[PDB]
RNA sequence: AACAUGUUCUU
RNA sequence: CCCGUCGCUACUACCGAUUGAAUGGCUUAGUGAGGCCUCCGGAUUGGUUUAGGGAACCGAGAAGCUGGUCAAACUUGGUCAUUUAGAGGAAGUAAAAGUCGUAACAAGGUUUCCGUAGGUGAACCUGCGGAAGGAUCAU
RNA sequence: CGGCACCUUACGAGAAAUCAAAGUCUUUGGGUUCUGGGGGGAGUAUGGUCGCAAGGCUGAAACUUAAAGGAAUUGACGGAAG
RNA sequence: UAUCUGGUUGAUCCUGCCAGUAGUCAUAUGCUUGUCUCAAAGAUUAAGCCAUGCAUGUCUAAGUAUAAGCAAUUUAUACAGUGAAACUGCGAAUGGCUCAUUAAAUCAGUUAUCGUUUAUUUGAUAGUAUACUUGGAUAACCGUGGUAAUUCUAGAGCUAAUACAUGCUUAAAAUCCCGACUGUUUGGAAGGGAUGUAUUUAUUAGAUAAAAAUUUGAUGAUUCAUAAUAACUUUUCGAAUCGCAUGGCCUUGUGCUGGCGAUGGUUCAUUCAAAUUUCUGCCCUAUCAACUUUCGAUGGUAGGAUAGUGGCCUACCAUGGUUUCAACGGGUAACGGGGAAUAAGGGUUCGAUUCCGGAGAGGGAGCCUGAGAAACGGCUACCACAUCCAAGGAAGGCAGCAGGCGCGCAAAUUACCCAAUCCCGACACGGGGAGGUAGUGACAAUAAAUAACGAUACAGGUUGUAAUUGGAAUGAGUACAAUGUAAAUACCUUAACGAGGAACAAUUGGAGGGCAAGUCUGGUGCCAGCAGCCGCGGUAAUUCCAGCUCCAAAAGCGUAUAUUAAAGUUGUUGCAGUUAAAAAGCUCGUAGUUGAACCUUGGGCUUGGCUGGCCGGUCCUGGACCCAGCCGAGCCUUUCCUUCUGGCCAGGACUUUUACUUUGAAAAAAUUAGAGUGUUCAAAGCAGGCCUUUGCUCGAAUAUAUUAGCAUGGAAUAAUAGAAUAGGACGUUAUGGUUCU
RNA sequence: GAUAAGGGAAGUCGGCAAAAUAGAUCCGUAACUUCGGGAUAAGGAUUGGCUCUAAGGAUCGG
């Protein structure tokens, strides 16, 4: 089938090599998963040594990390907005490693509000102001108020990340390999990398 | 499969087939030791030749040399033991003087002839072949069987020989009765 | 070649087994086990070609099927068990004990030992590192693993192990002045004492040694088996010769002298 | 001035 | 002593119309078995298990279907290599005593030879320049 | 000092003729390029290449054969000389 | 044994080849062939085609037994013994065969995995926050069958597990997050969660340059090991299994308990493997000089795929990569190597083939299973062959063993057996054409019969004598018996036999030279024939055809082809080039090869060893002293010979690069050289020898390997670098300034 | 002026007449040669619609 041998290629001098042996099973390849966004379907692959791989054919949700805050939650993936290696993966929403994706920003919002007491979005419309007034006037016992005070000072976050919380979708980078592990995991874009990808996107 | 068995040859024919001098000398040796053919002369030439190649190389080395001393002394002792060399000639330089007339003395054909067991050396050969000879307590039927000094004393008629005590043989058992 | 070889040709068997050429096509193939294939002596060789306790391999099978034969005290029935360096072989039915030790000529001599002696062995430290749950262990040259060793032990060190509980009795630090015994190379079977060690980063470290008779001989570090703490005191019994090489003329002189 | 040629094979 | 043409015979190789022939390899293009992956499908089957008659909704799932992927093989064309038929043509070699002359070896009866160019049954002859390996180491 | 040569010798070289190099080479090594490997077939055939052409350069094989060849010696012969 | 001889001429000296000569574990062939030990054997042409039979199976007390199988009544009315079938597990990826493909490929030595997978083995190693033990399938089996036919199977009825899927039995204290109330300058607290180990991602430990105003592993080196936090997962597994003994405790309940074990299980280690991988090294060819890059060629970034690295593949981008130091292309009557033949030395030639590595199973490709195969005594498909058929269909792969056809110069029996060697399996027991034993076997190798001894008159100068007179001896072979052996055979041992023409009858080539041995007789008459070469033969042939004699080797001798020496006729050692073959018509010129001399030489002092003699001291050998000789060290001479710390070793800071040579580590057996051994000798083998034992015993040496790589001493020879617009060297504890840690 | 099963020049003096080919892009292209050619040699592949992506500019303002 698909093969990874180096014998079928030309030498560095440019000579066309002669056939040495028939194809060997220890040098096979297989078909790309071409993971998509949809209801979960994961197929096992029996590999060498009796080990197992997982071809994520379709995935709904991934475990994403807010690196600075030291917390990660099992959000859900909206779409693919940028791929460094091929615009055909973004145009068809194909999930591989290093794909720039938008995830649901909601669970990180809940964690922010529960572990701090402040809110994000910062937009001053009707629903945004209503939710802000609700959050600022929540019911907090004195010990939880003091532990949140011990969590104060560093409450504010970088202006680029929280600005996007108006839309309920953040920007992330896939760090797992869905075709190899069956997981579609990543981390929130932050700082210099975030500015780079925003520059690439808005353009 | 199973490992090969090592083997070799024990003679080498001369490069010149028709040399009158060499041919005459070989016939003289054959007559003086009652040999079957020239290959027996060839075998002595061959073995003495490899002895002299090794021993020449040793003599080309220095004394006290472990290669030299060890191999030369081993060769000297293996030569003295068989009766090719004598008692006063353990030097490694007398071996070069050795001659095909030497190695041919030690054969059981010659030894049986020399100590009265046979009327002629041809008789000695036909006695050894016809199994009437004994070396110590081992009966020997090979004419080229080399006798050391230890078995020089121990050559006699076979313990069960017609000539060494026992039923005589067919011609006797068919003629004496009548 | 599609998979693991299960036969060993006779000519491909290690020479230090002294296997005669013309017996047959094949040789015992030592099983996977504690020692390397090449640097071990399978039990069938030990119990047939050395002790002559058996006329053939079928009788070797019969002998070991009756719980007679033991390695490191434990009972083994694998006819091709890779017994190796420092292994202790117990034979209670015969009331006899052995220890595989390199005679100076380069082989495994038939080294008889006592029952009190046949209850321990020695082990070189391959490496020291932390396992799961942070528990430290050291790996020995016989595939034994021991947890919780002395926090000072490092690689190239010899440890004493009891053959019953698998516990470590006492050990040795690797430094200049230690009695050792070469594990490979041309200097096989000979017993020396450390003189100096030269450290080549990225390469193979070199160690300088000296026999009881004054002879300086160098060897790869990976062939050095510490056997004692000082000169003259091994932690096991030594074969007939005490591991000192004698030249061929010397041995010939001794043979003539002994025989008269 | 002219002047071409000499069967085969040896002892 | 000896040269070439010519005559009889035998053997070897070469050129040669036949867009000759045959065999083996590589290859464009066209078609393409089959497996594997994927996609739906849903003969059949047990119930995530529950319903007065059983109505939902769980699981397992064969044939087949979609799209890929690896790609045998066939046709066509191309190219490479190796054998090989062939009217006729032009050589070479061999083979006691065939024909024609006598070119060379003597100043070989025109000294011989080299390069080049013409001519001629054949050896060869002639022109121009060269060599002595000359028939002159010299006036 | 450089050059074109010559005469004698032969230590030396060589099969000899001869050679001041053709010496300093079995007592075999200063540096370096090119060429040959019995006689023919044959500098032919074929492919390539240069040339207007004539040709030049590169360049086989099958097959055939016991010599061909070099230098000198004695004779013989010469439309050679004395 | 470092060797030559015949042939050009009337004669000579040369060049030069032809011929002769000897070897070949090198093949065929002719003739001949008594004995023993050892032994290759359808590679060469056709990796051509194959009838038939066999070559892979496997059960212990410890997985599953209502054989309606066998035995008997027994510590067993759930079974318990033996033992078919079948399920389950394991093996079938080893072995054996072959050499077609293959020329930086394979392979060899040498590396790397801080770049991966690994059944098994052996070590370890998990108390994780209905349980007197859960379900439902099917085989085996009885029963109806269908097809011409295959190791084809369908309906129906049972029934099991270490098969399949499910599921609890549980410690101890402790940490963390959330936290209704509550104390009140910041405490307590009810109640909820996570605790293991696997999986994925992200983020933090993983430190160790020396004094002022705390614990921490390894490496040459890491993002290593290990640990923590937050989360994640079509939830991995933290035992619903089995045999024999049945003990101890009573709070006497079919009570609580507990001995050797079988099997299994996560992770790590190890072992057996694998897959990649560094450096150097291959035969002929230019009538192959440019090659590679469309469609990956060289590289970069990102991904996908893999067990994992990597253009392995994709997307975008850059325009690179190899080459006269021979790339690329073509040939190979090319698998590589260990090795083999010949060998003064240097070389030449060969290696299908007993060991190692690779590759293949008619050709191609694609897969399943499994730890491991791109497996062919596995599947699928095509091509080519090919079997059966009732014409609808079915079944194949001898380059396994033996055997057939074909091919050719060219190669053996359809035999016996697991007894040795080892391999596999659940296994002490089963299986093994692997392997071992016989048949065929002048491939090669070792030893070695075809005769001998006496007497008459003879013959002769003390025996060496030409014939025929006798007594004996013997194994070639046939055969009582044992041995040998799995059973045999054969050898070895041995009753009765077994020689005068001992007819129990030796052959193959020769007799001009080279080259050893005739000018004897007939035949022919340049014919027939011989002759490697020169030649013989035309009516007196030492050469043909024949008879006699002789020569050489002999159980072996001759022929053909190839190759080695001879060949200094391939020449590095080591050829030749005026005329024998052969200096380019002549200069220029790049690659290549090769290139003048020169830089620490001398001198002195102290001292180790081993060489000869003087002491001589002699038991071959022994000590201080003198003499000299060789191999060495250390100091001093303007003085090289790294440099600090602790304080002659052991941790830091720096080093101009090479060639060459020394020494060493390591380098598979077999083969080679070589030490020990009455295999009766020997070739061989690695054994064997001892007062005769209930034991004792030396062994299974040693060198050779080294082009490349690694470590190491030396500094001649031959290179390389340096300070010239000074951008140079030193300032140790020079001085000042700017940065870091 | 058209079309025609199967065959495909057997028709005819003769393929007369008709048919077949045809634009463009990419690939590939022999002998021979006056070196200019031969050449569109020969012989292959692609081509619609729609929705997108990329490249190639001008003028002002330090
Ligand atoms: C018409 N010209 C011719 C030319 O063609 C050639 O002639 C050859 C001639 O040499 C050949 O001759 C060849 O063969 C013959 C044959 C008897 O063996 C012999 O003479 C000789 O071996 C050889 N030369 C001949 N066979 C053909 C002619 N055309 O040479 C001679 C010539 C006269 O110039
Ligand atoms: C010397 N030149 C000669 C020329 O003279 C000629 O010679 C022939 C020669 O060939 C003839 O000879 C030839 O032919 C005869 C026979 C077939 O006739 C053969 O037996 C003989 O072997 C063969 N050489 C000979 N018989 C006469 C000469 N003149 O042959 C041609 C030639 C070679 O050019």
């Amino acid at each position: 089938g698909i093969s990874r041998d180096s014998r079928h290629k030309r030498s560095a001098t440019g000579a066309k090599r002669a056939q040495f042996r028939k194809k060997r099973k220890f040098e096979l390849g297989r078909q790309p998963a071409n993971t998509k966004i949809g209801p979960k379907r994961i197929h096992s692959v029996r590999t060498r040594g009796g080990n197992q791989k997982f071809r994520a054919l379709r995935v709904e949700t991934g475990n994403f990390s807010w690196g600075s805050e030291g917390v990660s939650r099992k959000t859900r993936i909206a779409g693919v907005v940028y791929h460094p290696s091929n615009n055909e993966l973004v145009r068809t929403n194909t999930l591989t490693k290093s794909a720039v994706v938008q995830i649901d920003a909601t669970p990180f919002r809940q964690w922010y509000e529960n572990h701090y007491g402040a809110t994000l979005g910062k937009k001053k419309g009707g629903a945004h102001a209503a939710h802000a007034a609700e959050v600022a006037d929540a019911k907090r016992s004195r010990k939880v108020e003091r532990k949140l005070a011990a969590r104060s000072g560093a409450a504010a976050i970088e202006s680029a990340v929280d600005s996007q919380f108006g839309s309920g979708r953040l920007y992330a980078v896939i760090s797992s390999r869905p075709g190899q592990s069956g997981r579609c995991d990543g981390y929130i874009l932050e700082g210099e990398e975030l500015a780079f990808y925003l520059r690439r996107l808005t353009a | 499969p199973r490992a090969p068995r090592t083997y070799s040859k024990t003679y080498s024919v001369p490069k010149r087939p028709y040399e009158s001098a060499r041919l005459d000398a070989e016939l003289k040796l054959a007559g003086e030791y009652g040999l079957k053919n020239k290959r027996e002369i060839y075998r002595i030439g061959f073995q003495l030749s490899k002895i002299r190649r090794a021993a020449r190389d040793l003599l080309t080395r220095d004394e006290k040399d472990p290669k030299r001393l060890f191999e030369g002394n081993a060769l000297i002792r293996r030569l003295v033991r068989i009766g090719v060399l004598s008692e006063d000639k353990m030097k490694l330089d007398y071996v070069l003087a050795l001659k095909p007339e030497d190695f041919l003395e030690r054969r059981l054909q010659t030894q049986v002839f020399k100590l009265g067991l046979a009327r002629s050396i041809h008789h000695a050969r036909v006695l050894i072949t016809q199994r009437h000879i004994a070396v110590g307590k081992q009966i020997v039927n090979i004419p080229s069987f080399t006798v050391r000094l230890d078995s020089q004393k121990h050559i006699d008629f076979a313990h069960n020989s017609p000539y060494g005590g026992g039923r005589a043989g067919r011609v006797k058992r068919k003629n004496q009765g009548k | 070649a599609r998979g693991p070889k299960k036969h060993l040709k006779r000519l491909a068997a290690p020479s230090h087994w002294m296997l005669d050429k013309l017996s047959g096509t094949y040789a015992p193939r030592p099983s996977a086990g504690p020692h390397k294939l090449r640097e071990s002596l399978p039990l069938v060789v030990f119990l047939r070609n050395r002790l002559k306790y058996a006329l053939n391999g079928r009788e070797v099978k019969a002998i070991m099927m009756q719980q007679h034969v033991q390695v490191d005290g434990k009972v083994r029935t694998d006819t091709t068990y890779p017994a190796g360096f420092m292994d202790v072989i117990t034979l209670e039915a015969t009331n006899e004990h052995f220890r595989l030790v390199y005679d100076v000529k380069g082989k495994f001599a038939v080294h008889r030992i006592s029952a009190e002696e046949a209850a321990y062995k020695l082990g070189k430290v391959k490496k020291v590192q932390l396992g799961k749950k942070g528990v430290p262990y050291v790996v020995t040259h016989d595939g034994r693993t021991i947890r919780y060793p002395d926090p000072l032990i490092r690689a190239n060190d010899t440890v004493k192990i009891d053959l019953a509980t698998g516990k470590i009795d006492d050990f040795i630090k690797f430094d200049t002045g230690r009695l050792v015994m070469v594990t490979g190379g041309r200097n096989l079977g000979r017993v020396g004492v450390i003189v100096h060690r030269e450290k080549h980063e990225g390469g193979f470290d070199l160690v300088h040694i000296k026999d009881a008779l004054e002879n300086t001989f160098v060897t790869r570090l990976s062939n050095v088996f510490v056997i004692g703490t000082e000169a003259g005191k091994p932690w096991v019994s030594l074969p007939k010769g005490k591991g000192i090489k004698l030249s061929i003329s010397e041995e010939r002189d001794r043979r003539r002298a002994q025989q008269g």
